[PDB]
């Protein structure tokens, strides 16, 4: 999966 | 939905929270007291009091607005986002704006210090206080303008399975990968690389010209103080903000096939680190002022 928090 | 869950142990959370609160009290007290100190001041120093003042403001904001929100929603509970769309956009907008303001203030301080040590006789014929305040305002507004893209880059998305679960409501880039790469690149260049390269060059020249001046009253003392201070501020800015920009580049440049669980957990612990450094930057300036200058220390202790 990929992080959604920048 | 356990897909939006971030796997970071309680130890790191409590530690980061503690560091955050320490930087919160030290930073807020330091910067607020700094502002009140510059308020009851009473002449280029009077101008660098404005700049410093501005800096303090740019810190306080981040400490008073960005920190609680980030602690809660970005460290303690990653989903769902609880501050709505306006909070989501306004957060990052404020972040970028304050960053730009800080950088521009640093470069401006470099220029003003250069003019102070090279042409003091042309500097005492001074850019008036009014024009200085106008320039501060110009810096702030330019910072807001440069922070504009975050109002359109970020937003709310439901990343849950069905896309209907209220717990999946997260604050995230609502923009495709390429464009995000673009605005992040622009921010990395304009808020970090460019102005800090300029500031470092200017500070090198400042050091050399200070050496030449020494080789040539209290003006020399105050000048040397300003030199060491500004050097420390530039270095601290670079060091604190370096890993931060690396992480945001890491956020969008790593392909989907490369993203493992390891890189995920690592990304979030690294988030803790870089942002902790950001708040260190938010709390560093008032500490430096007290160390180098006995006067400002005496007044700082006068308030407290």
């Amino acid at each position: 999966r990929r992080p959604y928090i920048l | 939905n356990s897909d939006l869950d971030v796997n970071t142990d309680i130890y790191s959370k409590v530690l980061v929270t503690a560091i955050y609160l320490a930087l919160f009290v030290v930073g807020t007290v330091g910067n607020s007291v700094t502002l009140f100190t510059l308020a009851r001041k009473k002449s280029l120093q009077s101008t660098v009091d404005y700049y410093l003042g501005s800096l303090a403001l740019s810190d306080l904001l981040i400490l008073l607005l960005a920190m609680p929100v980030e602690l809660y929603n970005f460290i303690w509970v990653h989903h769902p986002w609880a501050f709505g769309d306006a909070g989501c956009r306004g957060y990052y907008f404020l972040r970028d704006a304050c960053t730009y303001a800080t950088a521009l203030n640093v470069v401006s301080l470099s220029v003003e210090l250069y003019l102070a040590i090279c042409h003091p006789f042309k500097a005492k014929t001074l850019m008036s206080r009014s024009r200085t305040k106008k320039f501060i305002s110009a810096i702030w507004l330019a910072s807001a303008l440069l922070a504009i893209p975050m109002l359109f880059t970020m937003g709310l998305q439901n990343l849950s399975g069905d896309g209907t679960h209220p717990g999946g409501l997260v604050c995230t880039p609502i923009v495709d990968t390429a464009t995000l790469k673009v605005v992040i690149q622009v921010n990395t260049f304009m808020s970090f690389l460019f102005p800090m390269l300029v500031a470092s060059i200017l500070n090198t020249v400042i050091a050399n010209k200070l050496t030449v001046m020494v080789h040539q009253p209290g003006r020399v003392q105050a000048l040397r103080r300003g030199v060491l201070v500004l050097r420390a501020v530039v270095i601290a800015f670079v060091v604190c903000w370096l890993p931060y920009h690396v992480r945001r580049l890491m956020f969008c440049y790593i392909s989907d096939e490369q993203w493992t669980t390891f890189l995920f957990d690592f990304y979030h612990y690294f988030y803790m680190l870089t942002n902790a450094l950001v708040y260190v930057s938010a709390a560093i300036n008032p500490i430096l002022y007290n160390l180098v200058s006995a006067n400002f220390r005496q007044v700082f202790l006068s308030t407290l």
